[PDB]
């Protein structure tokens, strides 16, 4: 299980629903859509689409990491049960759970100035990591297409207020030894680590003793060829990447969008971390 | 960054304390003058000493160079010989330059020819005028 | 092909830049300069450089018409002419802090200004915090080469935007004597891919 | 506009109640525990925050608009002088209604009149949680944050030390027709310089106070020096609020 | 296109300018002259030159009296220096710059520092006691090589604008540039005024360099 | 409109003035005269002449009784010499300038340096011991060419202004200009007093140049 | 700025310490009149030496140029010859000038006819006065 470690040289803006705010992680929707925007410039969109669709390349969303430690969002267990406010927990110590801050958020105030009418101020919510800190993306069975799609993405940036100028990173695809056998080992309750949406034939058994939190995924399509107008794509309500389950599923690459010149994809596959509780 | 006063070095954290301590050394036991009575140094002579070091302080702060110029050190040694002249004039000045060890501090900045040494000595003298006016003054 | 336009902005004047919501005391700097939120070095945003370059290029190249030679560089999202932005500006941080500590100066200064009312002749003092002059700013502008036919005209236009910015300010109170910048050590190096005619691009800039 | 003698700035206040959830769960002992007391305690706090502060705003006509009500949150906006003069009496009357059992944690912010209200609310939420994160070095959560995240004083400090110093400064600087605010600005210009250069600014403070005690009086100069030597953080805030209250 | 107005501000008297409100030393110079932080050269801010030049040119083009806000001066003065009204916003053509000390080396040849500390006081007329002050002026006879950029928006108005620029330069020669001006300081003069185009060639640059050359 | 009041200040007595900002040797001249730092030829500060002339007109125009502050003079004195009252403020019509020693050619023709050293002393009454001082005065007969700009704001008031300026010059001719004046230094005399217009032509320059050149 | 006295180049900075040790040399080893007696130099003659020197100093400080005019050199050599006369009068003054090498300093300032050398020499004589009055 390789590790796509991302060190950032710039403050980043990963928007949720507004430009003024930003979260500290990008979802796997953003990472897959970013990688496939990099693929369409290479003329290799279908190879990447069929590489993900045949479950060969399958990645999580971004999680924070600090020096030597890898963190994940708090698994909302359906427990029968200070330490109350810990939004991120380490991936090494989860089985025994049954101090932390990375950088700070900011709001970089900007304008759109004009000569003969008054300027229009606006805000862009940033997030600056520390110098020993960044994000990581889990990946199984890395690929030379994936290895080079990250090589173009570091010179086009990830996040929102790219191009001006916030997404800038330098990846290291790295391989780890104590967190590949956290995925080889298994328990009985399967926590989710991606923005997954179960298919309609398996949703009703996916949520049996589930404790989830739906997060809406929408926004406008980002291409200059989709019907020559910046048009919103239909909203997809997926589970959060810190939810737990009892019956595992497999998501899909949903094509969120009506009439247009290319299929606008959204990564809603799953990536489970089975643990005993 | 230190400045040996007698043998007790002052840095940028504990020079005003020793300036006030030296003022309370001069006050509460003032200079008996061999006439019988006790005298203390007037405000005009001590402000003459202050403007004597400020004629160099006006030319030191507006330079970034951590090594002092040869013209600045010339005026610092000239300050030393002038203070030695006024100390030879009246002994009330001599007791002041002895107890607030002006000549030993001015030798120390004369040895370690660095801008921070003169800045520390100037803040020491300025704090010393300050505690002269505050503690035991006519105002 | 991703090309990296690398260079260095040196300030010939103050260049106050940016705005903050930070609280100001009574005798203290109102409108302080923008800094990095962790390291607190003075910072030029990529948006400020991008908007000033776009302003100068669209002021010069257009003569009462925007045509596409600016939209292909900086991007647009209008109703019909949507173009993906080729240039990817980045947030520029302070480069030569090792040089400024050799000159025993900080990275920024407090400029004291006021205004005089013409009716009552009363002053109104303000304190604006500018970067000091003579501080260098190493930047990287990622160029995304996909139309190999027009990279020549686009790099000519980028150099024209740089030398138009050599005569105007970069931000803040520019007309009242601040903001003057100068570009030096402009150089282009291919990041991914191997571009053949990188010498003509580095000779458009490096001259 | 009809705030006369101050700087025309909006004041915003937040005032979360310290641990009303924990007092709701196990703030009442087991030998006196029933449905009647659990009903009447929430009755009492809702009664306070939805009627009593309306009475307090009405009885002395404070220039304050209130929006929220409750121990979950509060949100008052109005003239900054009335916000600052009402925060202490809200603390005193909350500690009298709850008879020193439940406490609050306010955050006060100075804003310009046409500032975005969303940013006003977010920034005073930052001042709120700065007040709720208040503690000494080891290891007290009732505090007020004045206009900026670094001026975090407890209610005791604001209502006693800052306000007694401010009333003494206002009492001793209204009888003198020359000294402020130029002397006060030159006093702040070195009191805020004690942090970077300690000894020389304290000596210059001593020289300035003995030099210009000829007009302010030897008692006021001695207490200005002694407060500026003991609690400098408090007198800087008192002087800043005095100049903000005497602007124009 | 873009033009450049470059010349030399030579001081005839002290010209204390700028300052800091910071508590200067007990024995000191109080209110020092504004400086570049890096080079520690004495400085003319471009804001001070723009404000004083705009004030004198606004008083003279009015004429005589000038008792309005800076936003609604004459339209010539708006089109040079800028305006911020509600619908009549006018972009500034002139762009002033911070001005460092030009002839520091020549002032070093005479072995004088580039600034002086003037000793002054006032006499309290009831009590006849003195109130001493020290102020840090630049020394007289020191030069200041400036550089003012000028936007060129309208070609039929550039001759009138450069006439007003030379008029503001000439009116500033009979006033001061900053600080304690009516108490015998601040007096400047303009030398070697000329216009060079930034890029390109101008077909009507001879008459601007002739207006500003005399 | 702007007028330039120009003339010459000759010294009938020593006129020590000002203070340095310079080290002094042990048996040597304490309190040297202020000099223009570049040439380091002796100077009349414009502030000192403004202060003494303002003192003399505000004393004389009152009735001869002056104990007020500079902001509580007459409306004429606040009209010319400026004021800083909080509500209804006045711009100073006269802009004074630093005044350099002018006729150094005539003083070098006599082969004497421009400043002398006057040896003075005090005698103790109680112990009959002495205490010598050496002060640096300028030499007598050493002219001081000056020029003062007059900000002409209203035509209907300029004649009274120039009559009051000539009254101040005639009052200043009967006192000293700086330094130890009661002991025989500082006595000046104004000659070649004339008024010229800075730019343009004033309607009545004949009746103003008649007043100062009476 | 240099001023070689006997073996010691005194520059613009060490004049005070050298004048101090020159005065401290005459103390604890004073002049003998050859009569047996108890003698040392007065203050009136040494301050006459200073006010001979300072009659040129307060005219040099009029001058900005670092090249001294030949009348000032005439006056400096005239100081040298008057010091020669006063040393010829009494052996106390002669022994003072021989010990605290005024003659070497005045030959050096007549050799290198520059403003800085005379200002340094005047500072040396002035510090000789200062440490004589201090000791």
């Amino acid at each position: 299980m390789k590790i796509i470690k991302l060190y950032f040289e710039s403050p980043v803006h990963f928007g949720e629903k507004r430009l003024s705010e930003s979260k500290i992680t990008f979802s796997a929707d953003t990472l897959f859509s970013a990688l496939m925007i990099e693929a369409v410039g290479l003329g290799k969109e279908d190879e990447f689409y069929q590489l993900a669709s045949n479950n060969l390349v399958k990645f999580s969303d971004a999680f924070p990491f600090i020096d030597q430690y890898y963190y994940i969002p708090k698994p909302m267990f359906n427990l029968k049960l200070a330490f109350k406010k810990l939004l991120y927990v380490p991936i090494d110590s989860l089985e025994d759970y049954l101090s932390f801050n990375l950088g700070k958020l900011a709001l970089s105030e900007k304008v759109q100035q004009h000569d003969f009418k008054d300027s229009e101020p606006y805000n862009v919510g940033t997030f600056t990591f520390k110098e020993n800190t960044g994000l990581y993306v889990l990946i199984e069975q890395t690929h030379p297409l994936l290895e080079e799609l990250l090589e173009n993405l570091q010179y086009s940036g990830i996040g929102g207020k790219r191009n001006s100028g916030y997404g800038k990173f330098k990846f290291e695809i790295l391989e780890d030894s104590d967190i590949e056998d956290l995925f080889s080992a298994k328990g009985n309750r399967k926590i989710l680590l991606s923005g997954a949406l179960p298919k309609d034939a398996e949703l009703e058994q996916a949520l049996k003793n589930a404790s989830y939190l739906l997060e809406r995924r929408g926004g406008f399509v980002q291409s200059d060829t989709y019907a020559t107008n910046l048009v919103k794509k239909q909203d997809l309500y997926v589970f959060k990447s810190g939810s737990t389950f009892e019956n595992s599923f497999d998501g899909d690459i949903y094509q969120v969008g009506k009439k247009g010149n290319h299929p606008v994809y959204k990564y809603a596959k799953s990536f489970f971390l089975e643990v005993s509780v | 960054t230190e400045l040996k006063i007698g043998n007790e070095k002052v840095n940028s954290t504990n020079f005003g304390d020793f300036a006030e301590k030296a003022i309370r050394g001069i006050n509460h036991k003032p200079f008996v003058n061999s006439k019988g009575g006790e005298q203390k140094i007037t405000t005009s002579k001590i402000r003459g000493i202050l403007e004597l070091v400020n004629k160099v302080y006006n030319r030191v702060i507006n330079t970034n160079d951590v090594e002092l110029s040869e013209n600045i050190l010339a005026d610092i040694a000239y300050i030393k010989v002038k203070i030695a002249y006024e100390s030879g004039r009246e002994p009330v000045v001599k007791d002041f330059i002895q107890r607030t060890a002006f000549t030993a501090a001015i030798t120390d900045v004369m040895n370690q020819r660095t801008r921070e040494s003169f800045l520390l000595f100037a803040r020491y003298v300025e704090s010393l005028i300050a505690y002269f006016k505050f503690y035991g003054g006519k105002d | 092909m991703k090309l990296v336009i690398e260079g260095t902005i040196v300030l010939k004047t103050g260049m106050h830049i940016g705005g903050s919501s930070d609280f100001s005391a009574i005798g203290a700097v109102a409108s302080p300069v923008v800094r990095d939120t962790l390291t607190r070095l003075p910072l030029i945003p990529g948006s400020s450089l991008k908007g000033k370059m776009r302003y100068l290029l669209a002021k010069e190249l257009n003569n009462g018409i925007d045509q596409d030679e600016i939209l292909r560089l900086f991007g647009s999202s209008e109703k019909d002419k949507i173009r993906r932005a080729r240039l990817k500006f980045n947030d520029i941080k302070l480069s030569n802090l090792a040089e400024l500590e050799t000159f025993n100066v900080s990275s920024t200064e407090v400029k004291f200004e006021n205004t005089i009312n013409r009716k009552t002749a009363v002053a109104n003092p303000r304190q604006i915090e500018r970067v000091i002059a003579g501080s260098k700013f190493d930047f990287e502008i990622f160029y995304n080469l996909d139309d190999i036919k027009e990279v020549e005209k686009d790099f000519e236009n980028i150099k024209q935007g740089f030398d138009l910015l050599e005569f105007d300010y970069l931000g803040g109170h520019g007309t009242r004597g601040s903001g003057r910048i100068a570009f030096e050590n402009l150089s282009v190096i291919t990041a991914v891919g191997n571009f053949e005619k990188i010498n003509t691009l580095n000779e458009i800039l490096g001259a | 506009e009809e705030v006369e003698v101050g700087i025309n700035r909006l004041g915003v206040l937040r005032a979360d109640v310290d641990n009303l959830g924990q007092a709701f769960i196990n703030g009442i002992p087991d030998d006196y525990l029933s449905i009647s007391r659990t009903a009447t305690f929430s009755r009492a706090m809702s009664r306070f925050f939805k009627n009593y502060l309306n009475q307090l705003l009405a009885e002395k006509s404070y220039k304050i608009n209130v929006i929220y009500a409750g121990g979950d949150d509060l949100f008052m906006i109005g003239a900054w002088q009335d916000i600052l003069d009402f925060s202490i009496v809200l603390k005193q009357k909350f500690a009298d209604f709850t008879q020193n059992k439940l406490s609050i944690s306010a955050g006060i912010g100075m804003f310009r009149e046409k500032y975005p209200v969303a940013r006003m609310a977010s920034l005073t939420g930052d001042l709120e949680d700065a007040a709720k994160d208040y503690k000494p070095d080891e290891r007290t959560k009732n505090a007020v944050t004045l206009f900026d995240a670094t001026n975090v004083f407890s209610w005791d400090t604001l209502e006693n030390d800052i306000f007694v110093k401010l009333d003494a400064i206002t009492k001793n600087f209204e009888k003198l027709d020359e000294t402020g605010k130029a002397f006060i600005y030159r006093l702040i210009d070195l009191l805020r310089g004690v942090n970077e250069n300690q000894q020389i600014n304290i000596a210059r403070l001593a020289y300035t106070l003995s030099r210009m005690e000829e007009k302010i009086g030897k008692t006021f100069a001695q207490e200005l020096y002694n407060w500026a030597n003991a609690d400098r953080k408090t007198l800087i805030m008192a002087l800043e609020i005095y100049i903000l209250k005497t602007r124009e």
